[PDB]
RNA sequence: UUACAGGCAUUUAAUUCGAAGCAUAGCGAGCUAACGUUUAGCAGGUUUGCAUAAAUUAAAUAUAUUAAAAAAGCAAGACCGCAAAGGUUUCUGUAGCAAUAGAA
RNA sequence: AAUCGUACCGCAAACCAACACAGGUUAGUUAUUGUAAAGGCUGUAUAAAACCAGGAUAAAGGAACUCGGCAAAAUAGGUUAUGUUUUCGUACAAAACCACAACAAAAGUAGUGACUGUUUACCAAAAACACAAGACUCUGCUAACACUUAUAGUGGAAGUAUAGUGUCUGAUACCUGCCCAAAGGCAAAGCAAACGGCAGCUGUAACUCUAACGGCUCUAAGGUAGCAAAAUUCCAUGGCAUUUAAAUGAUGUCCCGCAUGAAUGGUAUAACAACUUCUUAACUGUCUCUAUUCUGGAUUAGGCGAACUUUAAAUGCUUGUGCAGAUGCAGGCUAGCUAACAAGGGACGAAGAGACCCUAUGCAGCUUUAGGGCAGGUUAUUAUUCAAUAAACUACCUUUUUUCUGGGACGGACGCUCUUAUUAAAGAAACAAGAGUGAGCAAUG
RNA sequence: GCCUAAAAUAGCUUAAUGCGUUGGAGUAAGGGUUAAAUCUGUAAAAACCUUGCAGAAAGCCUUAAAGUAAAAGCAGCUAUUCAUGCCCAUAAAAC
RNA sequence: AAAUACAUAGCUUAGCGGCUAAAGCACUGGUUUCAUAAGCCAGCUAUCAACAGUUCGAGUCUGUUUGUAUUUA
RNA sequence: AAUG
């Protein structure tokens, strides 16, 4: 079958998987925003806007 | 032993033979309920709740027990195994009802105290008990099937069933469809009770009983005709172990039973023991099933040591 | 299954629930709002109309 | 003997590039496998085992009963089949329309 | 009565596939007897090559094609008196009769699985797995067992031996024989539907042949019934019969069968099968043997505009030669120039540092009665009111498993002496040849 | 009114025997044959006094069957259901 | 063709360095029986595949030529 | 104590 449509977008899934409340949760994913903020990446989260 | 010449006659009351319109139709024989007066509805409102299924999953998640999920909503049924609360009021039965939960049947009794509104109780079902029926609990009553009452006021030739192995915690020894126990012998503080399975027990003389049996007698008849049929109860399909790769499976080579069977963790299971050598309840128990004395399971190993 | 809820355990905790009250006016008309004492969400039960004060409804 | 320049040797990533792999910590079940809760879908036909009503409708009208698709139901891992889900055989295509498709 | 969404695309040129990608994408509604309301959409310029793709028609023959009826064609549908087989529900054959326009595709024989189902996303859909059902064993409830650092907690199950865990057989019908010695495992000193096994020699009946019947050796026991040229047979295309003008084929039958055999089941079995095998009817461009023609591409013209590959080139044949098959070296020949359309002999043609084989300071996974360890559970001993030690069983961790060799494997060999050929100095090799030895003696000093 | 080796149904009794049965005491055999052996024991059997559990069968009465239960068959005790048989007293104008 | 075993009165079967021999069936003679079988008693087979070696002495230990199994190509 |  034809592969390469591994990505199924969707909101709700990537704010619960990958969003700063999550992020902010668990000790790994503190230090995962330290490791961000240390190469001085712009954006820490794909949760991020002004 | 289900033969097809059993299933030709059509001779046992209270079983639907479909006749063998379809290959799955073939084989199959089930129970008639309306013939036998089992309800077979919902259940009560205040004595049931709706759960959710867990296929046998713990909270860490992972699959602890095999084969299950998979099949139909899931409720249950709230039974009162000790009828201490209700002892001296006598109480009426409404209804026999059938429950996939367990192999029995469930009745359901009413009862009026004085001074307070009826309460509903489910109890597990004794073998020759209908609509219409009273039962009763407690000191004073009746050497009747479906009357609790403690060890020291029940004869030794009586079968019991729903038997408590603790004062009060409640009848947890003889539940399955169309089993029963006796008294052997009733010493100081102590009766001699041979169980379903054959052992004989000590038991102290304060646990409560239910004189009579379980109200199924026709479970060994049943035959499901369909692989579906136990899907829908809630049972998946298992793989043999030699039918499986090395890495799954102490079987799994390709060569068929290179070694004793055992499990897939890799004891034997055609006679090794499990029970504790030292267990704590070693004291209660005088033979065990097939007529093993207690003392040649407790000190089997210790002699080879020696 | 070692955690099940019957009704009688739900019917049980439904009347051991505490509530905060607080009167509020909407449109000249004075109404009662309760919050539960282990949530932090205020809500408009009920108006003076058909709740006496005083009393425990 | 001491210092300096050179050749050779020893040790330290030590002439340059290149594995399959081994160990420790984190990120992944929006693909796929099994399962949970909630939700929705499957034209039109055919074969078969059962099911009668607040008082089924007529005649008998006692007695004995009789006739009627008189049933807005259940059952089948049932059959021919539009959707739909598949991928049996053939041919086409082969950096292709497509890193697995098209027609029958 | 506040707050947030309201444009545009949404079977698609706007979402998921790097693209304006023949792929993927949920629900709700609408016209239509043999048809079809609303709404929506739209292609550089020609044609009288070969060849390729998708269609149509075809004289006479009708599987002669081919590994194989692959593909294509075909009255395909309904109702039947009678007969056969059944697990009694089914399934099959059948002269004939009945059809407005549309839709249309067999039966029997053998082998294997009962059946509907499930599977290697991207070369295997099956006889493999599952399955209803049978048997064996474990488990008395704080059950056995599984997850976990477990002292927790959770599943089993809120179930209770007619129940739950594990294992092997796999609907149904008729059946299912002997062995627990040795080396292990388990257990109540016993257990085979646990893991496994189940012989040989020799004499004998009127003529012959054969052996009904005897003798001997050994073992825990010596394969019973059934079936049998098999999905199992080396001699082999075994012998006989049916099938054809012709039979390494198919079916039936004969049978100690290299190396069949009874729950790793034996023998049968109606129905079912995009499974493998053979046959009958009909049908046909599969074929004798092809021909014509339609649609699209190729081919001609304008516009737009890729890719594999490239040491340098002005790049003939033939025999000889050579790292042993020459466009390029030697002899014999070859004289208008550059391309287009077409074919595919050679350039040991292009693509991917050969997968086969052998060689490594190799790597990885799996197995076990190869070595070592104890760090979970069980078991044994001892001690305090969830502990310490271990030549055991299960689980887990770590380590080892030469070289030579007319390639490697298999076999053989590896120390030290004497002798044979390579002449009469010494020395000199091959998995060349012919013989010894890993001691003896208290006297044989 | 009574009786029944009649049938069906339901309760009850134990002489003897068996044992991977309890405690006491005790020590070499037990078992079997024409004659022997396999087998069971000395790691404590059989025999003796006691404890527990279990199945089947019914000594004397007891004899034919003389009940004949239709034939097949039938006797441990008690009761129910039902069918016979005995005494005593009755009954039928048409079958 | 390589590799592991074996060739013993008429037939199975001891023996594997002190002489060249054990046990059972068969064969022969006697006894029992009206006679034949069974049963009893006494006897008999120089008892050692073939050739060349070792050793005082070899069926016995080492090689070759034959025959028979078993495994491999 | 099998047979004729
Ligand atoms: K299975
Ligand atoms: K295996
Ligand atoms: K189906
Ligand atoms: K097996
Ligand atoms: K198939
Ligand atoms: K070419
Ligand atoms: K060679
Ligand atoms: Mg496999
Ligand atoms: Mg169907
Ligand atoms: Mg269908
Ligand atoms: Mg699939
Ligand atoms: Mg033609
Ligand atoms: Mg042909
Ligand atoms: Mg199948
Ligand atoms: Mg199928
Ligand atoms: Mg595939
Ligand atoms: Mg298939
Ligand atoms: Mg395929
Ligand atoms: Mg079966
Ligand atoms: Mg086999
Ligand atoms: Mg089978
Ligand atoms: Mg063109
Ligand atoms: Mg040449
Ligand atoms: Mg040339
Ligand atoms: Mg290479
Ligand atoms: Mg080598
Ligand atoms: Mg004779």
């Amino acid at each position: 079958m034809k592969r390469g449509m591994t990505y199924q977008p969707s909101r709700k899934k990537r704010i619960n998987k990958h969003g700063m409340e999550k992020r902010l949760g668990t000790e790994d994913g503190r230090l995962t925003i330290l490791r961000r903020l240390e190469k001085g990446r712009w954006r820490l989260t794909v949760d991020m806007f002004r | 032993k289900y033969t097809y010449k059993f299933k030709q006659a059509r001779a046992v009351p209270g079983l639907v033979y479909w006749k063998p319109r379809t290959p799955g139709l073939r084989h199959k024989i089930s129970i008639d309920y309306d013939f036998l007066g089992v309800y077979t509805g919902a259940p009560h409102k205040d004595l049931s709740a709706a759960v959710p299924k867990l296929s046998g999953r713990n909270n860490h998640g992972r699959i602890t027990a095999r084969h299950r999920g998979g099949g139909m909503k899931k409720v249950l049924r709230q039974v009162d195994y000790s009828r201490e609360k209700v002892d001296g009021i006598p109480g009426v039965v409404e209804r026999v009802e059938k429950d996939p939960n367990r192999s029995g049947f469930l009745a359901l009794v009413k009862y009026q105290p004085e001074g307070q509104l009826p309460i509903f109780k489910y109890h597990l079902a004794p073998a020759e008990i209908k609509a219409g029926d009273v039962l009763l609990s407690g000191d004073g009553a009746p050497v009747q099937a479906g009357s609790t009452l403690p060890l020291r006021s029940i004869p030794l030739g009586t079968p019991i069933h729903n038997l408590e192995l603790t004062p009060g915690k409640g009848g947890q020894l003889a539940r399955a469809a169309n089993v029963s126990a006796v008294i052997q012998s009733k010493q100081l503080e102590n009766a001699i009770v041979k169980l379903p399975s054959g052992e004989i027990r000590l038991i102290n003389l304060d646990c409560r009983a239910t004189v009579g049996r379980v109200s199924n007698h026709l479970q060994r008849m049943i035959n499901y005709g369909k692989a579906g049929e136990r899907r829908k109860l809630g049972w998946r399909p298992s793989v043999r172990g030699i039918a499986k790769n090395p890495n799954d499976h102490p079987h799994g080579g390709r060569t068929n039973g290179g070694r004793p069977s055992c499990t897939p963790w890799g004891v034997y299971c055609k006679g090794q023991r499990t029970r504790r050598r030292n267990n704590y309840t070693n004291k209660f128990i005088i033979t065990r099933k097939g007529g093993q004395p207690i003392r040649k399971f407790a000190e089997a190993k210790k002699l080879k040591a020696r | 299954r070692k955690n099940i809820v019957w009704p009688e355990q739900l019917e049980e905790q439904k009347r051991n629930k505490q509530y905060e009250y607080q009167w509020v006016i909407s449109n000249g008309k004075k109404f009662i709002a309760r919050r539960e004492s282990t949530s932090t969400k205020w809500e408009i039960w009920k108006s003076i109309e058909k709740v006496t004060p005083g009393q425990k409804p």
